[PDB]
């Protein structure tokens, strides 16, 4: 089983703006086996009602797909995307910049 | 349009 | 060339533990049209963008039956790859296929692919010329004179030249407006206060389509790679697509950069600067 | 989905034709042509897998089309009597399922080279006589009428072939109930050939 | 002569019965297509098995069935005939490359009731001396009456060796009322030889047709002899007259 890595991507679907609603996406790609989870936190571990795109894989045959909520932000907020999978130690968390 | 498989397709 | 349409297919075994799990879902370009999972009392082929709803019934039949035969066909497949490589029955394993053809500008065939994967490594593939195959051991050998012998290429091209096209072009007309749309990207540039040395500069491009884009920052007409931060192309979740590349390099002189972002949604390559 | 044109075909020997077939399919995975005696179960002929294909063979060439196929049997022998068919597969349904089409059955007219038309009468071996009467050695234009009577009994005709002698010939066959039947009226209703040899 | 093998050839039951089709495929191919024919009418698809292992379903009835077989045969099961059920049914061997190799098709008769079932009689017809005199060709006629219902196959034996030259049977039967339906049925043969042939007494000819009838164990309440499948022959020595 020749596994590679996910690799993931916090970011907003429109540019970030505090006053406005939008969704946060957290892009997993670049991974094998397909057995993923993935969860979007409030640091608080939790964020139910989370939707996300169905599975499949690009030219590679690397698995990638992508998780979203339609969340609100502020200084206060801090929003960020957990990942588990097989090749991983333990689950890889990375924090939502207003960039990149 | 997805194409079909005939007989003896296996792997 | 210009548009393309491909099928990609699973099938999983699970670690001995229970029959396998088929699923196909369909592509053109960069959309997603028909899914289908295997794992259901009731499985058919889904519907995933709108316009191909219109679509009848028959239609959804002919694909519910050759992906449910699949189904039924892979496992078989499974197993007499599991035994090449003289792997147990627990016993994680998986097939991948992508086949599909390719448009021009024109709107005609630019050439057809139907590779494999097991467990995520190259198997066998269509050679371009849609006569011949590529085996990557004496196993996928072992699997392409089956192939030879029921003459597969041979009808993946007859697929390739005729249906697949033909389909394509159908969908086309009748997804156009989201499939020839082609979006231009929103661009711009931004900083943050407290960062290592001066301006983060951070070159953006949002809410365009399709997903092919090229940045690069420059010193006067310029390709820098070492120097310039590169991120990967992402979804907008909107069928729109995103990226960016950035300079927060240690020496800062303000206002004297460009970004030279070229994508077939412009009238011409752009240049670009930001003003406090 | 796969019609074929001309149902019933009723040619004379060497008398060159095309049997058609039309095919509306998704994708063709092949086109097959077969032929069918009667009793027997499809032969196989041909495949065609793509426009502009042809195939040999013999006497029968085969032709496809974006639309449809073609046999065309160059001078037909009485031997290519049978019926063909015409199957299609399809790159849009999984297996080798066929479609046949209906079928075109083709009747050969044998030359008869030299007609000595005549009705012989024949004793049953048996002690028990039938006589049975004969309509022999005709050619092709005279066929054999029908009876509207109740107790004659008239065949078809058929060609023996001698190919031990080159010799083919047509007949009929006759019989029914004694007294009111004595041969040389058997064949009454049906055109006989003028020359007729009507032994005594 | 392809490959398959279907067997019973010829099957003949009442309404509301069933049977079984059997047919084996090409030897190396794994597959097995059933096919429907009724009469006059077209071919229909009716089920296919790969493998195992049902692969495709035509328009099978409700009622009809059928299976394949560990090794590879396969097995089609007809409950409840009806009258047009009556038909050929066509199995074929698919592969690999892969066109469909068919068998020689098992023909279904179904009756109402068996009692309209009769075996044919036959009589041979020596050659018209006329004929002779006047061609120097004899022929001979064999004669098939009286049978129900349309399932046989006639055959000339000359000293103990089957033939097929000189020969002529007709392409079909011959209602004997034709104002009936369940009108039993005629049929004749023409063997033709030269004089001299038919003239050596040493020249054995028998006219074979064989009748497909009923099976075996059958429930056979009337007056007469059972009807089951049997050969009936009527034969003649040359006359060196």
């Amino acid at each position: 089983m020749i596994q590679r890595t996910p690799k993931i991507q916090v970011y907003s679907r429109h540019p970030a703006e505090n006053g406005k609603s939008n969704f946060l996406n957290c892009y997993v790609s670049g991974f094998h086996p397909s057995d993923i989870e993935v969860d979007l936190l409030k640091n608080g571990e939790r964020i139910e009602k989370v939707e996300h795109s169905d599975l499949s894989f690009s030219k590679d045959w690397s698995f990638y797909l992508l998780y979203y909520t339609e969340f609100t932000p502020t200084e206060k907020d801090e929003y960020a995307c957990r990942v588990n999978h097989v090749t991983l130690s333990q689950p890889k968390i990375v924090k939502w910049d207003r960039d990149m | 349009h997805p194409v079909g498989e005939a007989d003896y397709f296996e792997y | 060339g210009s548009h393309s349409m491909r099928y990609f297919y699973t099938a999983m075994s699970r670690p001995g533990r229970g029959e396998p799990r088929f699923i196909a879902v369909g592509y053109v370009d960069d959309t997603q049209f028909v899914r289908f999972d295997s794992d259901a009392a009731s499985p058919r082929t889904e519907p995933r963008a709108p316009w191909i709803e219109q679509e009848g019934p028959e239609y959804w039949d002919r694909n519910t039956q050759i992906f449910k035969t699949n189904t039924q066909t892979y496992r078989e497949s499974l197993r007499n790859l599991r035994g090449y490589y003289n792997q147990s029955e627990a016993g994680s394993h998986i097939i991948q296929r992508m086949y599909g053809c390719d448009l021009g500008p024109d709107g005609r065939l630019l050439r057809g692919h139907d590779q494999s994967a097991y467990d995520g490594k190259d198997y066998i593939a269509l050679n371009e010329d849609l006569s011949s195959w590529t085996a990557a051991d004496t196993a996928a050998q072992i699997t392409q004179r089956k192939w030879e012998a029921a003459r597969v290429a041979e009808q993946l091209r007859a697929y390739l030249e005729g249906l697949c096209v033909e389909w394509l072009r159908r969908y086309l007309e009748n997804g156009k407006e989201t499939l020839q749309r082609a979006d231009p990207p929103k661009t711009h540039v931004t900083h943050h206060p407290v960062s290592d040395h001066e301006a983060t500069l951070r070159c953006w491009a949002l809410g365009f389509y399709p997903a092919e884009i090229t940045l690069t920052w420059q010193r006067d007409g310029e390709d820098q790679t070492q120097d310039t931060e590169l991120v990967e192309t992402r979804p907008a979740g909107d069928r729109t697509f995103q990226k960016w590349a950035a300079v927060v390099v240690p020496s800062g002189e303000e206002q004297r950069y460009t970004c030279h972002v070229q994508h077939e949604g412009l009238p011409k390559p752009l240049t670009l600067r930001w003003e406090p | 989905q796969v019609t074929q044109s001309p149902e019933a075909l009723r040619l004379q020997e060497g008398e060159s034709s095309s049997l058609n077939c039309s095919y509306t399919v998704s994708g063709l995975r092949g086109l097959f042509w077969y032929r069918q005696d009667p009793g027997k179960g499809p032969e196989f002929l041909f495949t065609l897998y793509s426009a502009g294909e042809e195939k040999e063979k013999e006497r029968l060439k085969a032709t496809l089309t974006k639309k449809e196929s073609f046999l065309h049997i160059t001078a037909p022998k009485p031997e290519d009597s049978a019926t063909y068919l015409c199957a299609v597969q399809d790159l849009g349904t999984s297996g080798s399922r066929l479609t046949f089409g209906e079928g075109t059955q083709l009747t050969v007219n044998p030359n008869i080279q030299n007609p000595d038309p005549a009705v012989y009468q024949l004793r049953d071996s048996k002690s028990s006589d039938k006589s049975v009467c004969l309509f022999t050695d005709f050619d092709s234009q005279t066929n054999v009428s029908q009876s509207k009577d109740s107790d004659v009994y008239i065949t078809d005709k058929c060609v023996l072939d001698m190919r031990s002698m080159d010799f083919k010939s047509n007949s009929a066959v006759a019989w029914s109930n004694k007294s009111d039947f004595a041969c040389a009226n058997a064949f009454n209703n049906s055109i006989i050939p003028e020359d007729t040899f009507f032994p005594s | 002569d392809s490959g398959v093998t279907q067997t019973p050839k010829h099957l003949i039951t009442a309404t509301g019965q069933r049977v079984t089709l059997r047919c084996s495929p090409r030897s190396g191919d794994l597959s097995v297509y059933w096919y429907q024919q009724s009469l006059d009418q077209g071919l229909q698809f009716l089920i296919a098995y790969y493998n195992g292992e049902e692969r495709a379903k035509g328009n099978i009835l409700e009622r009809f069935s059928a299976q394949q077989f560990p090794d590879l045969h396969s097995e089609l099961n007809l409950s409840s005939l009806e009258l047009g059920d009556s038909a050929l049914y066509f199995c074929a061997s698919s592969a690999r490359s892969g066109e469909l190799f068919f068998g020689e098709g098992s023909r279904l008769t179904v009756l109402e009731d068996l009692k309209n079932v009769f075996p044919p009689e036959v009589a041979v017809f020596e050659p018209s001396e006329a004929e002779i005199s006047h061609t120097q060709k004899a022929t001979l006629v064999c004669l098939a009456t009286g049978f129900y219902p349309d399932h046989v196959e006639l055959s000339w034996w000359v000293n103990g060796k089957e033939v097929h030259s000189g020969v002529c049977t007709d392409p079909q039967p011959l209602k004997e009322q034709p104002a009936l339906n369940d009108s039993r049925y005629a049929l004749s043969s023409r063997l033709r030889v030269s004089a001299t042939f038919w003239q050596n007494p040493r020249n054995h000819f028998r006219c074979q047709v064989q009748f497909y009838g009923l099976s075996e164990n059958d429930e056979w309440t009337q007056d007469r002899a059972k009807p089951v499948t049997q050969i009936v022959s009527a034969e003649a020595w040359g006359r060196a007259d």
